[PDB]
RNA sequence: UUCAUCUAGACAGCCGGACGGUGGCCAUGGAAGUCGGAAUCCGCUAAGGAGUGUGUAACAACUCACCGGCCGAAUGAACUA
RNA sequence: GUGAACAGCCUCUAGUUGAUAGAAUAAUGUAGAUAAGGGAAGUCGGCAAAAUAGAUCCGUAACUUCGGGAUAAGGAUUGGCUCUAAGGGUCGCGAUCAACUU
RNA sequence: CUCUUAAGGUAGCCAAAUGCCUCGUCAUCUAAUUAGUGACGCGCAUGAAUGGAUUAACGAGAUUCCCACUGUCCCUAUCUA
RNA sequence: GCAGUCAAGCGUUCAUAGCGACAUUGCUUUUUGAUUCUUCGAUGUCGGCUCUUCCUAUCAUACCGAAGCAGAAUUCGGUAAGCGUUGGAUUGUUCACCCACUAAUAGGGAACGUGAGCUGGGUUUAGACCGUCGUGAGACAGGUUAGUUUUACCCUACUGAUGAAUGUUACCGCAAUAGUAAUUGAACUUAGUACGAGAGGAACAGUUCAUUCGGAUAAUUGGUUUUUGCGGCUGUCUGAUCAGGCAUUGCCGCGAAGCUACCAUCCGCUGGAUUAUGGCUGAACGCCUCUAAGUCAGAAUCCAUGCUAGAACGCGGUGAUUUC
RNA sequence: UGUACAACGGGGUAUUGUAAGCAGUAGAGUAGCCUUGGUUACGAUCUGCUGAGAUUAAGCCUUUGUUGUCUGAUUUGU
């Protein structure tokens, strides 16, 4: 078994766990659960949504 | 041939054509190997052979009953590998009932279960999943 | 005149009525048919359903296909501490059935078991069995004439089991009580293998095995009074409809001048006794063992229990059975689990599971991790610690 | 009930034969007792039909009616209610 | 106060706190809501509900009794904050005073 | 040319809220239409202030289709008082 | 409406594979009549929706017999009602018709089942329009439009729920009786095989799935939100801040738990006796004969296994049974 | 009178999404001041402390902590 990573905020995704999007431009999106699959759909920026490793990444949280 | 998936297409559902056959969409008006149920609309999954027309697109197209297959669903569907997934989309290719397609190339990604059921799609295929 | 649209009708007329069962333990009404040439065992258990959770495994079913591809499987998990032999009955064959003739018990009874026998235990004097167990006095002369008229009469031996609900999270305190009956010839033999293990805890492997087809006997989860739209599964009627829509319509022609037990009503839903053959056991997993919920191809060194604890249930620190799919009965509900009836060879049986991982994520919310040890490194150090 | 067969051997079964002229004539593409057409010819007859049918391109050949042997006393048909 | 507003919503003065209560939270109701995918396939019939909605800017067809149709249709924008510009009175270009709208 | 009792349905309009036959016929709309619309008209039984035809605007009037929209439905589920 | 008998003929030849004239015997009460027995101090008048059950004159599925059965397809027939028998366009409609799926889209009953179950489109009061008729008021089984669908708290029935009495009380059990359930398809393979000149083209066994149904279950996914849990936002009020009230849950995003969805997952048993039918031996009837005695196999049938309830006036085993 | 139970508290789990307060050579600018190269006031917002703060069983899990509770009524005999 192998683990994903949500596509919006990073969290590691265990087998059967979340959603899996498939975009019109065959583009795949995965997410954990329906709180950054919804933030998504919201058209939100990881960036800017402050708990995603995409935000502590930038604002160098952790190192 | 394929597992079940969670129907996203009952009768009266129109998708959008994925071909180049000159529809613009498929107007689902039955599905082939659909089951009987009091009040209950026969309803196509992905992989699905239906019975559709096409409502715009070339009008040598139009006004007549053609077999399609679903390429893309839309409605969120559980594979075996526990995996819930689904388009962003409704979308199916027009054939004829032994599943070629009357055209030659898919606009899109294609469900894997589509394209191990219909060999054809495959071969016009892009992307799969 | 005619229904002018066929359908087939609404619920199983074989599981009728939709009372409440008369006990919280199912009853098993059916044993394995005994083969008198394999050694004394017992043909069921005693658990407490734990809860659910997922496993990953690879299919091995040639054809499929997901022949050799991961497959997720939901799993429930049921708490199995051994279960305590505490007596033996023996049945006589009557033409009008099977009748108990006697049954012997243990000397010494647990309070656990005591506490069965009382309404009010904590205000009574506890004298449950202290005239019985002086029939042990000095050689158990009684104890062993009634073993000897088991044994000369009796062509059914059930021992008399029960849980230790001292091991489990549970607040009950109360074990349960049961017969379980002694498959294995001789029924000398079964009585003597009674008899040897009175007092003797009897552990779930000694009874199930890796990849074995159960059934699981249980009372399913009460919901009190129910409509004929949820219990039945009939037809909402029309917005438009006066007096209600969750109901059936007609619930009868003028003739029989009767409404019919066959149409739908409202009434009990839940709480009825269900005997849910072929669950396949994924894991017979010790309490003992930490790293319970490893796997040979994950190596984590955790149990069982998600993060957090089985939601309503608690923590899992004895033996447990876990079964593919899910079976009848809430958590912390007692369950029976049988051995299969009939002999499945059928390439659904007969497959050798092997798991690849277990969940172990919360059961909570939207679990992330695995372990603590994973959480932390995921998120680094925290302002309170780690 | 009526009509018949019947110890001067009834029906059934089994066994043996079932001819000469003659594979008759006519022909049928090929007919040989018999796809076949007229006469069902004479003799030897217990019997044998130009054959009773089958088989074969035809054949070769069988087979039955028929006659005998055995068997031993009943049997067949059409009707009535 | 918001706001175009005697709208809706909140408040001051004044008034009232009156509707039999307590405890539980089954079915079925009445009233109020939500819903994956599909989108009228339901039904006599889109009944019911949903969708739309204020204002500013753009754009607006057939037809017409030339008045309308018209808010046709169809687009965009709107918070907060910090600024900029324009729009006045009175007195003798200066002085002083003053309110909102864009 | 006549005759019934004077005239003999003009301009228009129509299976029309008026057409029995009738779900008329043709076209169109649909996958499929006793629906709608456009035509046709020896029209059971249309028709001229018993007003005919048409009409912009208006309509809590009747009707068809389309876009949007949706628990009307597929197929039910859940929450509040 | 359905089913027989006869058998002139059809069926290349052949009455009866499949049909069948002239006749003739019936059955059914899902047609419409006929009648007027019940109801006029009132049995709610179409259709649909919903739901249960029953019938079989069987459409499908099971197993079979026959064929003008080579295969495939089909047709005729038997046991069979166990099981299913649909989604739509038009119409109030029953009916009809067409589209389409399907294994199949069989026919019927139950006060032409079912209005204190709904609905009210139609019909079927009163408003109104038209056409024809009528001098007129008015008429029309002609068209059109609008038109209040009341009551259960009683008894029984049904669904669930308690419960006196058996010395008391407790636990573990038995099982009379009653109910009962699974269903159907596809693909692969068998096999381009058998069969057939060819065109075409099976089936048994095996495998993987699916349909319809049922019983659970909530790990996951989705739905639900008074967790008013966290955050955001408007308007106002508390002098400002902080923190809050109100807006009948103020609104928005997320949202755990619980509930829950073919919108999610799991599970849905194997023995015997039979029917039709095909047979064995075998007389009746020296032969023959599945039948008469005896007997083998055999259907989605039936009875069990299994599953549900547990007789509240069926039963067993077992624990303890009150110092005052 | 206990591996007892409860109420709190602690920890885990989970939800949200970074609390209040303080600070900043952050901040579109505007207005002042003078040592005209910086200062003061206002300023949505931004940044740091701060995946912080809040909530977390009401039908989540757990508990070497704190505090408390533990003999009321009725009835039953072969
Ligand atoms: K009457
Ligand atoms: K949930
Ligand atoms: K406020
Ligand atoms: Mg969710
Ligand atoms: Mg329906
Ligand atoms: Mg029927
Ligand atoms: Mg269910
Ligand atoms: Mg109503
Ligand atoms: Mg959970
Ligand atoms: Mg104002
Ligand atoms: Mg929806
Ligand atoms: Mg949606
Ligand atoms: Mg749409
Ligand atoms: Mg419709
Ligand atoms: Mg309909
Ligand atoms: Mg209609
Ligand atoms: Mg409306
Ligand atoms: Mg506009
Ligand atoms: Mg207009
Ligand atoms: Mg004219
Ligand atoms: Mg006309
Ligand atoms: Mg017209
Ligand atoms: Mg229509
Ligand atoms: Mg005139
Ligand atoms: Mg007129
Ligand atoms: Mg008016
Ligand atoms: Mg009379
Ligand atoms: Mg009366
Ligand atoms: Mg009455
Ligand atoms: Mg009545
Ligand atoms: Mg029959
Ligand atoms: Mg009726
Ligand atoms: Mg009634
Ligand atoms: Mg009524
Ligand atoms: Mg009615
Ligand atoms: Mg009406
Ligand atoms: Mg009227
Ligand atoms: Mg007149
Ligand atoms: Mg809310
Ligand atoms: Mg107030
Ligand atoms: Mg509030
Ligand atoms: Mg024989
Ligand atoms: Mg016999
Ligand atoms: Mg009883």
């Amino acid at each position: 078994m192998k683990v994903e990573i949500d596509s919006f905020s990073g969290a590691k995704i265990y087998p059967g766990r979340g959603t899996l999007f498939v975009r019109g431009d065959s583009k795949i999106f995965r997410f954990q659960n329906s709180k950054s699959a919804s933030l998504f759909k919201q058209r939100k920026n990881p960036r800017r949504i402050a708990w995603t490793v995409l935000f502590r990444k930038h604002h160098k949280k952790g190192i | 041939t394929k597992f079940r998936i969670s129907l996203g297409l009952p009768v009266g559902a129109i998708m959008n054509c994925a071909d180049n056959s000159g529809a613009r969409n498929l107007y689902i008006i039955a599905v082939k190997g659909s089951g009987s149920r009091l009040n209950r609309l026969p309803a196509a999954s992905l992989g699905d052979m239906v019975m559709a027309t096409v409502k715009k697109g070339k009008p040598e197209l139009r006004k007549k009953v053609m077999p399609a297959i679903v390429v893309r669903q839309a409605k969120s569907w559980r594979r075996r590998d526990g995996v819930f997934l689904y388009f962003e989309d409704n979308a199916g290719v027009i054939a004829n009932p032994k599943g070629e397609m009357k055209g030659s190339a898919i606009t899109g990604p294609v469900g894997k279960e589509c394209a191990d059921l219909w060999p054809r799609v495959a071969s016009n295929s892009g992307v799969v999943v | 005149s005619h229904r002018k649209y066929e359908a087939p009708r609404h619920g199983h007329l074989g599981f009728l009525p939709r009372k409440r069962a008369a006990s919280i333990r199912a009853r098993v009404k059916a044993f394995p048919k005994d083969d008198r040439s394999k050694p004394v065992a017992l043909t069921s258990f005693l658990g407490y359903k734990a809860g659910m959770t997922t496993i990953v495994r690879d299919l091995d079913r040639p054809g499929s296909k997901f022949h050799k591809r991961e497959v997720v499987e939901a799993v429930t998990v049921v708490d199995t501490p051994p279960v305590v032999v505490v007596g033996v009955v023996g049945y006589v064959e009557t033409p009008r059935g099977l009748r108990s003739l006697t049954t012997v018990w243990a000397e010494h009874l647990s309070d656990e078991v005591k506490r069965r026998f009382y309404k009010n235990w904590y205000k009574s004097k506890k004298k449950a069995f202290t005239k019985y167990s002086a029939k042990y006095a000095q050689d158990g002369a009684g104890i062993e004439r009634e073993l000897a008229r088991i044994k000369k009469y009796a062509s059914v031996v059930r021992v008399l089991v029960h849980t230790q609900i001292r091991k489990t999270p549970l607040a009950q305190k109360k074990a349960h009580l049961a017969e379980i009956q002694l498959n294995g010839g001789s029924i000398s033999e079964k009585v003597d293998w009674a008899r040897e293990h009175f007092e003797k805890t009897v552990a779930v492997d000694s009874v199930f095995e890796q990849n074995e087809m159960i059934d699981a006997i249980a009372v399913t989860k009460g919901h009190g009074f129910e409509g004929v739209t949820h219990r039945w599964g009939t037809k909402k009627l029309p917005r438009k409809t006066h007096r209600g829509l969750r109901k059936v319509a007609c619930i009868g022609a003028w003739h029989p001048a009767h409404v019919m037990w066959s149409v739908a009503r409202a009434g009990q839903r839940g709480y009825h006794s269900r005997t849910s053959i072929n669950h396949k056991i994924y894991r017979v997993g010790k309490g003992d063992d930490e790293a319970n919920g490893a796997t040979s191809f994950d190596r984590t060194k955790k149990t069982i229990t998600p993060m957090g604890g089985f939601v309503h249930y608690g923590e899992i620190k004895n033996d447990f059975i876990m079964v593919k799919g899910c079976i009848p009965g809430n958590r912390k509900r007692i369950v029976t689990l049988r051995k299969s009836l009939y002999t499945n060879t059928s390439r659904k049986a007969l497959e050798e599971v092997s798991l690849k991982w277990i969940d172990t994520a919360s059961k909570f919310g939207k679990g992330r991790f695995q372990t603590p040890a994973e959480k932390h490194a995921f998120m680094g150090t925290l302002k309170k610690d780690l």
